[PDB]
RNA sequence: GUUUAUUAAAAACACAGCACUGUGCAAACACGAAAGUGGACGUAUACGGUGUGACGCCUGCCCGGUGCCGGAAGGUUAAU
């Protein structure tokens, strides 16, 4: 649920909070939690590889079951929880043996549902089988790319994936990008889109809320000196030069798809 | 590192030339390839990080004639 | 590259015969699949005083099985159980080895490598067509019945 | 309750387990006090119009009254099944009984 | 909020926003002679870059130049 707070402190002017009573306010399943350290956006050789990383609260990782391999034994769903690493929610479930794992929350999910992976599975959102098995124009998610390896696609707060054409080992499918792309025709898949859609309506208000989620200050470009970036230096603001990268190469509209081993793969390009 | 484990191909230097002659220090490199090979006295494979010269030198020689050199060379293979 | 033949194969000749084939091909495949020996000459007159005529003998201890395999396996009403639904909807899809495993219990012990579909996934549950590559020259012929288990 | 009547279209290669269709769906009609009134097949026909590429079909008539719940779930029954093409449900006043002309 | 530790604390910077683009995941990108690592144990409601900088009203015309992007017939054309 979407909040418009009110105006007390200018900072709270613009705050859009979402509002779900449905997260369980407790402390997460620990068996299914472990440590994941932050890393500033450096890596082993303590380069800044990546740039606006650093800082941010400290986040536990959650292990979600993306390659969803309990087949036969249907699931509960226990609870649906808030998750601090990605943007979709998860819900722990529980199946007939007594395991517990986490998985994505589809749209429409609640508490108490049963779900069940499997071949044999029935076609209701939380389902997850082998798309040679489920009906053409059907929106799916977490979808993998290689059988078994766990799913790639589809997989943020507000996606989905519709498989628009099965045609023998393959299957066509039309990415949340809009971007027609074969996959093996026994990659598995989550029926229906994923839960927290109006993820996207949040508004952070204050430049506090970015630094929490561990995004330092991006620096524009033209602001630096010409020792420091391309774009650099100019008596006041002058900028008359292509848009490019701090490693000069050029941004607004160059591609970069470079990857030629994949190219049968793709049906059709974005748009 | 780069070595033709048949022959001894090691990264040589050299030189790029302008057309105007300016030199600027550069590599180069040996065109070396991991490969099984079916060696028929086990009958099994073994890899060989090898450039496509000694693939010629198996392909003259043998493959238990080399393997022969590099158990007289010492080199693990 | 010159090679002699230690079998006939299709597009170069017959046994014993030394010829120019490109690297990759002798290398890569008729080597290490062990069908053929490098015409270097200490195995030039290896082969044509010795196996010009022992691989003559050779070649026949095998080409007799190749009557074996296809003669037993006229039987044709192998029956594999598979989950499946209704007008077909298939459960499960029929292997390569779970064709080379009932097969193998009536009959030729048969190998993984050696079920030849012209289909593959054999979705309908019915009575599917498979093909034998027991050699290279004879193919067994065996349409076996899918059963929904 | 809500006199219904099903007919629908199986596609014309799937005719042989139509009656393992039929009755099933009959079982899960009266599963339900399903009040069945006629059960027709119509076999094989040629359609007016080819349908998704081809012209012949398979018709089954059913008057069936039942509640509505067991109905929706034989909708989705034909949603998916592609056997069946087409369906038709048409939500009928009463308990028609009376066999069709074009059954001759 | 931040900044010229030590002649400048602001209108400079950042900012939440907004927009462009790039990116199908072995992602783009970056560090790397390399393996690799960050990216991200994340997957387009994501990530990177660039622009302007809340909110409100808005955001007109020009593709000639220059880049960019697409089209391949032809012309041109390298090593070969
Ligand atoms: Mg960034
Ligand atoms: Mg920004
Ligand atoms: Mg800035
Ligand atoms: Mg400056
Ligand atoms: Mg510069
Ligand atoms: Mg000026
Ligand atoms: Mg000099
Ligand atoms: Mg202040
Ligand atoms: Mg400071
Ligand atoms: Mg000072
Ligand atoms: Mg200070
Ligand atoms: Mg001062
Ligand atoms: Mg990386
Ligand atoms: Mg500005
Ligand atoms: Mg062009």
């Amino acid at each position: 649920a979407v909040v418009k707070c009110k105006p007390t402190s200018p900072g709270r002017r613009h705050v859009v909070k979402v509002v779900n009573p449905e997260l369980h306010k407790g402390k997460p399943f620990a068996p299914l939690l472990e440590k994941n350290s932050k890393s500033g956006g450096r890596n082993n050789n303590g380069r800044i590889t990546t740039r606006h990383i650093g800082g941010g609260h400290k986040q536990a990782y959650r292990i979600v079951d993306f390659k969803r391999n309990k087949d036969g034994i249907p699931a509960v769903v226990e609870r649906l929880e808030y998750d601090p690493n990605r943007s979709a929610n998860i819900a722990l479930v529980l199946y007939k043996d007594g395991e517990r794992r986490y998985i994505l929350a589809p749209k429409g999910l609640k508490a108490g549902d049963q779900i069940q992976s499997g071949v044999d599975a029935a076609i209701k959102p939380g389902n997850t089988l082998p798309m040679r098995n489920i009906p053409v124009g059907s929106t799916v998610h977490n979808v993998e790319m290689k059988p078994g390896k766990g799913g790639q696609l589809a997989r943020s707060a507000g996606t989905y994936v519709q498989i628009v054409a099965r045609d023998g080992a393959y299957v066509t499918l039309r990415l949340r990008s809009g971007e027609m792309r074969k996959v093996e025709a026994d990659c598995r898949a989550t029926l229906g889109e994923v839960g927290n859609a109006e993820h996207m309506l949040r508004v952070l208000g204050k430049a506090g809320a970015a630094r929490w989620r561990g995004v330092r200050p991006t620096v524009r470009g033209t602001a630096m000196n010409p020792v420091d970036h391309p774009h650099g230096g100019g008596e006041g603001r002058n900028f008359g030069k292509h848009p490019v990268t701090p490693w000069g190469v050029q941004t607004k509209g160059k591609k970069t798809r470079s990857n030629k081993r994949t190219d049968k793969f793709i049906v059709r390009r974005r748009s | 590192s780069r070595v033709c484990q048949v022959t001894g191909k090691r990264p040589v230097t050299g030189n790029n030339r302008s057309h105007a002659l300016n030199a600027t220090k550069r590599r180069f490199l040996p065109n070396l390839h991991s490969h099984r090979f079916w060696v028929e006295s086990e009958k099994r494979f073994v890899t060989l990080r090898v450039s496509a010269k000694g693939m010629r030198v198996i392909d003259k020689k043998g493959i238990d004639t080399v393997l022969a050199e590099l158990r007289a060379r010492g080199e693990k293979y | 590259m010159q090679v002699i033949l230690l079998d006939k194969v299709a597009n170069l000749g017959s046994l014993g015969d030394q010829v120019n084939v490109k690297a990759g091909y002798a290398r890569n495949f008729l080597v290490p699949q062990g069908k053929a020996v490098p015409a270097t000459k200490k195995n030039i007159e290896f082969f044509e005083a010795r196996r010009a005529e022992l691989e003559a003998k050779l070649a026949e201890v095998l080409a007799a099985a190749n009557a074996r395999a296809e003669k037993i396996n006229a039987l044709e009403t192998v029956t594999i159980a598979s989950k499946a639904g209704d007008e077909g909807k298939l459960f499960g899809s029929i292997g390569t080895r779970d064709i080379a495993d009932a097969v193998t219990a009536a009959g030729v012990e048969v190998a993984k490598s050696e079920v030849r579909l012209p289909n593959g996934v054999l979705r309908t549950t019915g009575e599917h067509e498979v093909s034998f590559q027991v050699h290279s020259e004879v193919f067994a012929k065996v349409i076996v019945n899918v059963v929904a288990e | 309750m809500r006199h219904y009547e099903i007919v629908f279209m199986v596609h014309p290669d799937q005719s042989e387990q139509v009656p393992g269709m039929i009755e099933r769906y009959t079982a899960a009609i009266t599963g339900a006090e399903g009040k069945i009134h006629r059960l027709e097949d119509w076999g094989r026909r040629q359609l007016a119009y080819p349908i998704n590429k081809l012209h012949k079909a398979h018709y089954v008539l059913m008057n069936v009254e039942a509640p509505q719940e067991v109905i929706d779930e034989l909708e989705t029954t034909f949603r998916f099944n592609d056997a069946v093409i087409r369906s038709m449900v048409m939500r009928t006043k009463h308990a028609v009984t009376e066999a069709s002309p074009m059954v001759k």
